[PDB]
């Protein structure tokens, strides 16, 4: 019986493989678009980056304390 | 001695004793058909529809086969915009060699 085990039905999903034809939707960049820093091989913009505009981290004041005493 | 007729949303003109092929009809592969709507008839005299299907004009057809068509290959392809998509396609047919043809 070890040959007719299966799974349940969606457990499964086959992932995605870019730039594999085009009958198979996303080749040719595989869903990256057209050129542009997001585009490249390891491009992309760090956490919080608004393109220059100084972030929403850095617009807001720093408020309170840790207090020790809530650890314990 | 031929006479035409209506069949598959196309016309034919077929004479006595000769196979036909036409569109895919309910029928079985040994059963008689029957074609009342006999555009017209010809012989050694004339005689045409004064109203369509003239007045009493039937073909007796029998079904001979019920195969499909050659394989035809549909492309569809769209220069440098990265779309190209393929298909095939048979067509149904039927076979039918005429039997009689009435007056």
């Amino acid at each position: 019986r070890l040959n007719t085990l299966s799974p349940a039905e969606g457990s499964k999903k086959a992932g995605k493989r870019l730039g594999r034809g085009i009958g198979s939707g996303l080749g040719k960049t595989g869903g990256r678009g057209h050129k542009g820093q997001k585009s490249r091989s390891g491009g992309g913009v760090r956490r919080g980056f608004e393109g220059g505009q100084m972030p929403l981290y850095r617009r807001l004041p720093k408020f309170g304390f840790t207090s020790r005493k809530a650890a314990i | 001695m031929y006479a035409v007729f209506q069949s598959g949303g196309k016309q034919h003109r077929v004479s006595e004793g000769q196979t036909v092929r036409l569109e895919k009809l309910d029928i079985a592969t040994g059963e008689t058909v029957e074609f009342a709507e006999v555009l017209m008839i010809a012989n050694g005299e004339e005689v045409k529809i004064g109203v369509p299907f003239v007045d009493g004009g039937v073909i007796k057809a029998e079904v001979v086969a019920h195969g499909r068509g050659e394989k035809v290959k549909i492309v569809k392809f769209r220069r440098r915009k990265h779309y190209r998509k393929q298909q095939g396609h048979r067509q149904w047919f039927t076979d039918v060699k005429i039997t009689g043809i009435s007056a």
